[PDB]
RNA sequence: AAACUUUCAACAACGGAUCUCUUGGUUCUCGCAUCGAUGAAGAACGCAGCGAAAUGCGAUACGUAAUGUGAAUUGCAGAAUUCCGUGAAUCAUCGAAUCUUUGAACGCACAUUGCGCCCCUUGGUAUUCCAGGGGGCAUGCCUGUUUGAGCGUCAU
RNA sequence: CUAUCUAGCGAAACCACAGCCAAGGGAACGGGCUUGGCAGAAUCAGCGGGGAAAGAAGACCCUGUUGAGCUUGACUCUAGU
RNA sequence: CGUGGAGGUCAGUGACGAAGCCUAGACCGUAAGGUCGGGUCGAACGGCCUCUAGUGCAGAUCUUGGUGGUAGUAGCAAAUAUUCAAAUGAGAACUUUGAAGACUGAAGUGGGGAAAGGUUCCACGUCAACAGCAGUUGGACGUGGGUUAGUCGAUCCUAAGAGAUGGGGAAGCUCCGUUUCAAAGGCCUGAUUUUAUGCAGGCCACCAUCGAAAGGGAAUCCGGUUAAGAUUCCGGAACCUGGAUAUGGAUUCUUCACGGUAACGUAACUGAAUGUGGAGACGUCGGCGCGAGCCCUGGGAGGAGUUAUCUUUUCUUCUUAACAGCUUAUCACCCCGGAAUUGGUUUAUCCGGAGAUGGGGUCUUAUGGCUGGAAGAGGCCAGCACCUUUGCUGGCUCCGGUGCGCUUGUGACGGCCCGUGAAAAUCCACAGGAAGGAAUAGUUUUCAUGCCAGGUCGUACUGAUAACCGCAGCAGGUCUCCAAGGUGAACAGCCUCUAGUUGAUAGAAUAAUGUAGAUAAGGGAAGUCGGCAAAAUAGAUCCGUAACUUCGGGAUAAGGAUUGGCUCUAAGGGUCGGGUACGAUCAACUUAGAACUGGUACGGACAAGGGGAAUCUGACUGUCUAAUUAAAACAUAGCAUUGCGAUGGUCAGAAAGUGAUGUUGACGCAAU
RNA sequence: GUCGAAUUUGGGUAUAGGGGCGAAAGACUAAUCGAACCAUCUAGUAGCUGGUUCCUGCCGAAGUUUCCCUCAGGAUAGCAG
RNA sequence: AUAUUGGCGAGAGACCGAUAGCGAACAAGUACAGUGAUGGAAAGAUGAAAAGAACUUUGAAAAGAGAGUGAAAAAGUACGUGAAAUUGUUGAAAGGGAAGGGCAUUUGAUCAGACA
């Protein structure tokens, strides 16, 4: 998932099971004060949900990951 | 013993009739104020072949008298009709092959078909391919007409009962032998599940009252009584005569 | 199957999390009668009927 | 790396190896038990056809 | 063959997971379960299966509410604030 | 003569008997009456700094609030006066709450995490469209209310 | 290609104790008893005489005051009509 | 006599060792059994008088647990087959790489999927167990990582069918029934200054709902990318649906477009109720036409192979997606015209005064062509650099031919039937003429452009001589798609290319008996219940064919001959100055014939009928005892009989305002 | 053996125990079918078969009479303690 | 006043003592089998305290031999005592197609006490 943060503007999160791609696009707007191009979603085989949200071309993914604190 | 295979038929469940490909219930149109006083005109749009019937159908269309609409009925088409012919329906209608007339209005000696027993059951008497009824006299007192039937039996019915005029199309269907079990199979593929009929004497004592024995015979007299019960009624049911008639 | 329903994917994800040995710090408690994970399934031996 | 998760919470790197080798044997005696006891009434069928005469 | 060559044709399930007792008994063609009849109101239970009520009666589960009723009776179904 | 075979003893092996234990059963007596539409019994999936199960619990998730006790928990890590204290704890009590998806199961459906509808609100040019939130929408029956039906029927 | 010999791996049926014969008597066809013939460790590959070899409380027959399938004008009833 | 417990007593024994257990050590008793020494061992236990019982084992094809002999034995033998070096390693027949040798051979041992499994996928560690030998490897053990959707599926609609409500049965769990004997609704604007709403003026009277990851169905393609994911990611290029919605164009001062004889045409070009019509929407077989992909193939531009000789050689790359524009046809249709001396015409015989042939047009756009997409991608080469991230620069990516080829899509037709071979959702169109509207205005959002949004769940991998079921890593079983070259009639068999595998315990020896495969002097069924088993014949071409017959057959009847190789000759087509005798010309594989030739061999391996004469029996094709019976039995068409005109025949239900035949009607149903 | 059809087959759905289904074998109905499987009444009943656990002492039989749907069994008399 | 083999809380026993007592003293209606209804086990004890064997050396490693803890590893997580079948080493003896047993003694081994 670090390859998706560094190459593309793709932030990867583990989201709660009841979220539906509008509650994730709006969460990253409200939590991180950014804009989101597009959210993708899969349900991991350990039964949790993983969301490939994607920042849009002027927000950078490395700066948001460093302000969060997982580098 | 088991229940025998003429007892297994009343439950249906494989023995019901195969009704995917049939057009609909072939019935005369209902008795209304147009059809008791005067006639009503309709046109044969097409002549179709329904599956599991030896006679073609006719899809006449009658305009709705009370609404602005078309109402399509299905008649059992009789010989000589064609698409685009006009079918006139009622008391004051003409007398040609295809019109439907109450049996008082037709003269004695005519032949009609698809007659109704009661005056409003929408036609259920002579319907198979080639069978008519022959009017053999009216009765202006008591309002009755007497007809004979395809079985040779004479029956007196109401005089307001309708019936289309002419012998039912399909004609001499049974003059041709099927020649193959593969042609009788497809005939019963669209009728119901009763075709390969195992003889009763081939069976065991459980399966049939005929069955069993170190030879193949019936054992007791094959003419069964009338007040016999469900499961004994195998063989001729109440045979007055039996055997070939003359020789 | 591949095209599977959610209430069997919810069941095979629980079986993934239960496909774990005993944690090794369990064997060090005071009255610890447990010695291995006896309800441990493997796809070769025992099919789960879900 | 979840290998340090062991090293802070009880278990050592050496204690895991001698612990699992006991543990992988504690399941060995039990499966040797299951094969031995069941082997009497496991050939005991119900509806055998006897293909002879 | 009716044995080994006919056990190979078994790849279509006839029961699936029940929704009210959660075990593979919900028969798909009948659309009714068979350990407890699920589209029915009352659960399926018979006194000839005395053992099969031990596995399913009151007490084999969490008892999320019923385990406190015996304590609440002793104090007398009281309410309100507690104490000092 | 050896080997081998058989017997016995010693020590070793296999194997788990015997003996001595026992937070478990069993039966007997005594006392009480306490499930659920205010959502039960049962189910499914979850939750711990390190848990797979058991026990506990429900997105407030090995618990919270309250009262009591008065210094632990402990496998490890961590946390220290929190120790003459509105205060430790996997403590007891328990009256305040939460209680996911379900289930008599209740918007319709359910082999579907399928599809609606009404209402207050928020956002996107927005009564109509999409979306996030909050609250509703089962059936039988009783009592009352309101609005109707019926040349059933009575005066006008 | 096996069998055979080697390295590795390694079961089962069966088994009172067991295992050389002749005649005798005997539950009337003995591996054991009685009288004789005799008889030398350990064994390997074959073999199908024997072990009334193994397989399964005889599937035939009889007995049971034991059943079941089936039949009919057996006895006693019964849905239906 | 012995045992488990109970009351009493010996102020019994005991950590200085109770109970237990062992002991070819001792003693007592006829015996059941009692006592003692030694060894072991570690927490309780006895004597005697009485009480009480779940109280004494060699057996029960006893029960549970444990262990033997057999026995280092039977065996680990189908699926063609393995070998050399090196690396890692304590250790190599078995792991990895390289070099050989081979096999599956395009109905694969290949590439994918539906069920079903469920983390087996993938990486890093690691070999106690499992992989019936081995192990350093593993579908194993240990820790982790991994499945991304507006277009792909579900969801949506209906099928055979399940099923609530109303009701009606039922002591009752519940049963019948699915529009039913029901008061079972929503919706257009007039209402639009209250928009509460009233008359509206009608309304689908069908009236739950579930039922298909193979039916119906709004819309996505190419290139890259990962240890493991792609129609999902990244990059480019599109389309659809639901919205709002402003420009441009259109139309309008006769308000709701013009052109063509016409079939019809276009960038647009108001249209409510209600009604009708189409699409969704359908069988199978046969040949024929066309298309796409593959195959074969010529020239040129590259790269590798062979080279003693020969070979302008053998192999290989030379590719274009959805979508959008312009165009392109059989069929059908319109106009002009008027046909016997009958013409037109298909492989297949149909069409014409109900208007052919002919001349001129119109349309559908399956499909093909050009162009955009798009060469910038991809492919093949050459060159020069290097950190690992990575490149960087030049070229080239071309023009054709061919056909009873193969697969497959489709078009126009033909054959068949007592068989005419699903339904809804959804979508559009017409008839209708309600309503509304122009001069800065409306209609336009079916014309072009522009703006926003497209949720939920599945997505890895296997799909089987190791991921499913068969107790297992079992020669069994399990639905489906694509499919190269040669031989040849062929998807036969045999050999090879792409791709995959080289896994199945091995080593030595070559006794008997086996199992699988072979061959035989002379005789040729003498064998045996019996020609069981094996052999013989077989392809093709030409010749020749009987009794019998339901005239179709019998029939590949029987029986006879030829077949290689090589050099040739003749016939059968297409395009062109000469068909209103002929000429160069490109391009098929087909048949017939003749010489010459050889150890008289030639369907040279593979593949591939034994035939005849009669009887018994069932007419045939078909079906059955899964796992001892495939038959003469069952079925069949044919024939005949009986029942019944619906207030009914045969059958069902505990019952019913219940059902099968019946969406039926004697040419039918039912029973034989 | 058959190989274009009374063909083969996937998925859906229908019929369930004295019932289903049957081109008929008493065949098939989850290795079960001349009546499935599971639980219960149930420790069904048996005049029939097998087994029946310590020692010593003393006494010590019967296979016969009569009746019995009686003849592999009982009652009764006998013998015995 | 009566019934109560379920629920909740108590008290008790001439009861059973891990093949017993409930199916379950233990992660027991658990693992596992069956499509399904249903079927359904086995499995308790180191020591007072883990003081669960630091270190040395042989081995590739498991392990071994020492050492060390302990009252005791003749208690080392295969853990109280640890019977028999069956098995190994050592010691004794016997043995021509079985072995075993009864009476009697020789020989070897072994045991013995009133007078000792
Ligand atoms: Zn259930």
């Amino acid at each position: 998932a670090m390859k998706k943060v560094e190459d593309g503007n793709i932030l990867v999160f583990q989201v709660s099971m009841k979220a539906n791609k509008y509650q994730i696009k709006k969460a990253v707007k409200e939590l991180y004060e950014v804009d989101v191009l597009k959210v993708n979603t899969l349900v991991r085989p350990n039964g949790t949900k993983k969301a490939y949200v994607r920042l849009t071309a002027d927000y950078d993914a490395l700066d948001i990951a460093n302000r969060i604190g997982y580098i | 013993g088991r229940v025998i295979r003429n007892q297994r038929k009343g439950a249906g469940s494989i023995f019901t009739s195969h009704t995917r490909l049939r057009q609909g219930a072939a019935k005369l149109r209902t008795l209304d104020y147009a059809e008791r006083h005067g006639y009503i005109r309709g046109i044969v749009k097409q002549i179709v072949h329904d599956s599991g019937r030896g006679a073609p159908l006719a899809k006449v269309v009658f305009r709705d008298p009370y609404k602005y609409r078309l109402r399509e009925e299905i008649f059992i088409a009789n010989e000589g009709v064609h698409t685009g012919q006009f079918i006139y329906a009622g008391k004051k209608a003409s007398l040609n092959v295809g019109n439907v007339l109450p049996l008082g209005s037709v003269p004695e000696g005519t032949i009609v078909s698809n007659v109704e027993e009661k005056p409003g059951d929408r036609g259920a008497l002579a319907r198979a391919s080639g069978n008519y009824v022959i009017i053999i006299g009216h009765n202006p007192d008591e309002n009755k007409t007497r007809v004979r039937l395809p079985s040779g039996a004479k029956k007196v019915i109401s005089s307001d009962a309708r019936g289309v005029i002419g012998v039912i199309a399909g004609g001499g269907r049974v003059d041709k032998p099927l020649l193959k079990a593969g042609r009788a199979f497809h005939k019963y593929r669209l009728k119901r599940n009763s075709w390969p009929k195992t003889r009763g004497v081939a069976m065991n004592p459980v399966d049939h009252p005929h069955g069993g024995g170190n030879h193949q015979h019936i054992g007791k007299a094959s003419t069964i009584s009338r007040g016999a019960v469900s499961g004994q009624k195998a063989g001729l049911i109440a045979a007055r005569r039996t055997g070939l008639l003359r020789g | 199957a591949a095209q599977k329903s959610f209430r069997i994917k919810q069941k095979m994800a629980k079986a993934k999390k239960q496909n774990r040995p005993l944690p090794q710090w369990i064997r060090l408690r005071t009255n610890n009668t447990i010695r291995y994970n006896a309800k441990r399934r493997n796809w070769r031996r025992t099919k789960m009927n879900i | 790396t979840a290998a340090d998760r062991r090293m802070v919470s009880g278990v050592t790197e050496k204690q895991y190896k001698k612990g699992m080798k006991k543990m992988q044997q504690l399941e060995k005696n039990a499966i040797n038990t299951q094969i031995r006891r069941e082997i009497k009434r496991v050939n005991f069928q119900t509806h055998y056809r006897d293909e002879l005469l | 063959g009716k044995g080994t060559p006919s056990f190979g044709k078994r790849h279509n399930k006839s029961h699936t997971l029940c929704n009210r007792c959660g075990r593979r008994s919900f028969h798909v063609q009948k659309k009714t379960c068979s350990s407890c009849g699920y589209p029915a109101a009352k659960t399926r239970s018979y006194n000839w299966g005395a053992k099969a009520k031990r596995r399913h009666t009151t007490g084999t589960g969490r008892m999320r509410y019923l385990k406190h009723v015996s304590r609440r009776f002793k104090n007398g179904f009281q309410t309100g604030s507690a104490s000092k």
